[PDB]
């Protein structure tokens, strides 16, 4: 996160940290005790699947304070339309090996109805984006969880930033004046939107040209397009395998 | 206005343009100067665009030059106060007034609904948690 | 464009007098209807004028919530009779309005001379302090209420018997001027916000004469 501030401990309680072999990989969003939403591109280069861990209740990576809960990731589910190294359909649904315990520091973010998301949440100007990713483009990652309020734009108003590159499965948010954005290592983390006292998942940190560049916006996976896909998967009979491709739509 | 022999008299703004309707020429005879006459005439000849009673629903009309403005009662808006504030109770209008989810229905009023872990209150629009850690709340701050 | 299902609005224009503020646009509804949204520069978008055949939208009630904010509006097009058909991303075609800052840009309406009163060589001329669309609690605020010291009035006056024009200016709604006895004077006024760069002056009031 570029140009943000520390998210005080427990104020981003749906944030997930993903680790591979103990090393920081990406963020994620808790949506119930067993299921985490992240970005498909986080998994493009994994070989050591058995060492993929999700941490809930995390805040400061330098110390375990006891509110962290760590879980092996039993399954990573990606859209059948996702292609590694390409931007479209940048979403993954992760099944944890054991449920987390909900506490003051571990709470799921609501997965909204699609209509509500398109008609109402999409027109809340600002939403929070968070993560332990880079504090500046190509710079250092963060030891304390960072958070930033970013304003959304409709794709017509983002087109000139990324001509022909924003699909219906994406949306833009951020500051074309620069200096504030999500960044590398924040992928999979929530773009969370508040409405009338409750927070909802509207985007997933996905990609951008650099970070906080003038004339550009951050690009987020448009979660409203995936609500039914995610809901059906969470109800489905589990299939074997760590990495699963599931038909989209 | 002109009646027989009146025009033997000096012009009078009160007699000819206020108590009567005056033509441009009659006004010209009063003010003499072309520019002064025009400045009078642009307003005098404009007409009252409120005469057609354009403001609806108890609004009040204020005439302007070649136009009017409607002051509406508090429940109304529109150029003519034609719009009532609660006449499109639909989900795209401030979420139908619903706290969480909203559904439009054919032939029925819209309904409000709540997410899992919440239930709808008797007011028909608000939601309250039914579990200890419902989604989308920050318990460390609401304690 | 018989293969398109909507076309974007254009020529979006703010019509605003005494804070009564109406957005207007083109084109006339041709197989489509419109919805407007308005926001402040950093605020949420509110929808107005839902699925309308109008090519106008009254936004007065929104802009008077803070006349010193800068507002953005946009006009969305929807296929007629099929208004939920807005494409895969849920984003209908739209166009953006110019920014609008009511305090700086609303036109001052044509003023009215309320009265004049002469004693010998002096005359009071009083301008009506008329209502605007801005509400405070349950009441409409006057021009003076809204603009305070930023508003002045200018007086154009003349003796019928002389070719010259005279002027005076006031920080209130009242002028006290000297006149020659035995002469009939006529008067017109304009409202002025000197600090503005655009729409600084109203049109002239109707002419009133002794
Ligand atoms: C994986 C995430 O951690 C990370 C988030 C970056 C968010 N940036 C922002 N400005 N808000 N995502 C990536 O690094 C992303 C991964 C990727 C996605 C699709 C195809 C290839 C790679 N890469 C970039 O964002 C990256 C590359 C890029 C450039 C232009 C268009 C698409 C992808 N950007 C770089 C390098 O600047
Ligand atoms: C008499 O009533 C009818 C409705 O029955 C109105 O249509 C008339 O007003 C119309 O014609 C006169 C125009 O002056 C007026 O438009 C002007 O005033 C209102 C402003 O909102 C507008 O911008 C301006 O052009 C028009 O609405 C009414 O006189
Ligand atoms: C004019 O103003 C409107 C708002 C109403 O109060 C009317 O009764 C009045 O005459
Ligand atoms: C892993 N840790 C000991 C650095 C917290
Ligand atoms: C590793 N631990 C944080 C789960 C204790
Ligand atoms: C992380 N875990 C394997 C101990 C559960
Ligand atoms: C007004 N809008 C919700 C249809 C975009
Ligand atoms: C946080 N905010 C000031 C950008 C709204
Ligand atoms: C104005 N700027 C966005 C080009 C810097
Ligand atoms: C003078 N007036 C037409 C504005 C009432
Ligand atoms: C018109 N006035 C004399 C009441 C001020
Ligand atoms: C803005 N105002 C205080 C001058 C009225
Ligand atoms: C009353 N005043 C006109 C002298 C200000
Ligand atoms: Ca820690
Ligand atoms: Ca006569
Ligand atoms: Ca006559
Ligand atoms: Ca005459
Ligand atoms: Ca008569
Ligand atoms: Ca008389
Ligand atoms: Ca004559
Ligand atoms: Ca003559
Ligand atoms: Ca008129």
């Amino acid at each position: 996160i570029v140009g943000g501030k520390v998210c005080p401990k427990g104020e981003c309680p749906w944030q997930v940290l993903l680790l591979v072999n103990g090393a920081q990989l990406c963020g994620g969003t808790l949506i119930n005790t067993i299921w985490v939403v992240s970005a498909a591109h986080c998994f493009d280069k994994i070989k050591n699947w058995r060492n993929l861990i999700a941490v809930l209740g995390e805040h400061d990576l330098s110390e375990h304070d006891g509110d962290e809960q760590s879980r092996r990731v039993a399954q990573v589910i990606i859209p059948s339309t996702y292609v590694p190294g390409t931007t479209n359909h940048d979403i993954a649904l992760l099944r944890l090996h054991q449920p987390v315990v909900l506490t003051d520091h571990v709470v799921p973010l609501c997965l909204p109805e699609r209509t509500f998301s398109e008609r109402t949440l999409a027109f809340v100007r600002f939403s929070l984006v968070s993560g332990w990713g880079q504090l500046l483009d190509r710079g250092a990652t963060a030891l304390e969880l960072m958070v930033l309020n970013v304003p959304r734009v409709m794709t017509q108003d983002c087109e000139a930033s990324y001509p022909g590159k924003i699909t219906e499965y994406m949306f833009c948010a951020g500051y074309s004046d620069g200096s504030k954005d999500s960044c590398k290592g924040d992928s999979g983390g929530p773009h969370a939107t508040h409405y009338r006292g409750t927070w909802y998942l509207t985007g997933i940190v996905s990609w951008g040209q650099g970070c906080a560049t003038v004339g550009h916006f951050g690009v987020y996976t448009r979660v409203s397009q995936y609500i039914e896909w995610l809901q059906k998967l969470m109800r489905s009979e589990p299939r074997p395998g760590v990495l699963l491709r599931a038909p989209f739509p | 206005a002109n009646a027989f022999l009146e025009e033997l008299r000096p012009g009078s703004l009160e007699r000819e343009c206020k108590e009567e309707q005056c033509s441009f020429e009659e006004a010209r005879e009063i003010f003499k100067d072309a520019e002064r006459t025009k400045l009078f005439w642009i307003s005098y000849s404009d007409g009252d665009q409120c005469a057609s009673s354009p403001c609806q629903n108890g609004g009040s009309c204020k005439d302007q030059l070649q136009s009017y403005i409607c002051f509406c009662l508090p429940a109304f808006e529109g150029r003519n106060c034609e719009t009532h504030k609660d006449d499109q109770l639909i989900c795209v209008n401030e979420n139908g007034g619903c706290e969480q989810y909203c559904s439009d229905h054919t032939g029925t009023k819209r309904s409000c609904r709540c997410h899992e872990g919440y239930s709808l209150l008797a007011d028909g629009v608000s939601c309250t948690p039914t579990v200890e850690y419902p989604c989308g709340k920050i318990p460390i701050l609401e304690k | 464009s018989g293969t398109t299902n909507t076309v974007a609005a254009y020529n979006l224009t703010w019509k605003s007098t005494n804070f009564k503020t109406i957005l207007e646009w083109e084109p006339k509804p041709v197989n489509q209807v419109y919805t407007v949204q308005i926001s402040t520069k950093s605020g949420d978008w509110k929808s107005k004028c839902f699925y309308t055949t109008d090519t106008e939208c009254d936004l007065t009630d929104e802009i008077v919530k803070d006349v010193k904010q800068t507002y953005l509006a946009r006009v969305f097009s929807y296929p007629a009779g099929n208004v939920e058909s807005t494409g895969s991303a849920g984003e209908p075609l739209y166009e953006n309005s110019p920014e609008f800052t009511p305090y700086l840009e609303t036109n001052l309406g044509q003023p009215t001379i309320q009265s004049f009163e002469q004693v010998g060589t002096k005359v009071n001329v009083t301008v009506e302090d008329e209502r605007t669309l801005v509400r405070r609690n349950n009441t409409f605020l006057s021009l003076r209420d809204v603009f305070g010291k930023d508003l002045i009035y200018t007086l154009y006056y003349w003796k019928s018997s002389s070719s010259g024009k005279k002027t005076a200016k006031t920080n209130t709604n009242e002028f006290l001027i000297d006149v020659d006895k035995g002469e009939n004077y006529c008067f017109s006024v304009q409202a002025v916000i000197p600090s503005r760069t655009v729409n600084r002056k109203s049109t002239d009031s109707p002419v009133e004469c002794m």
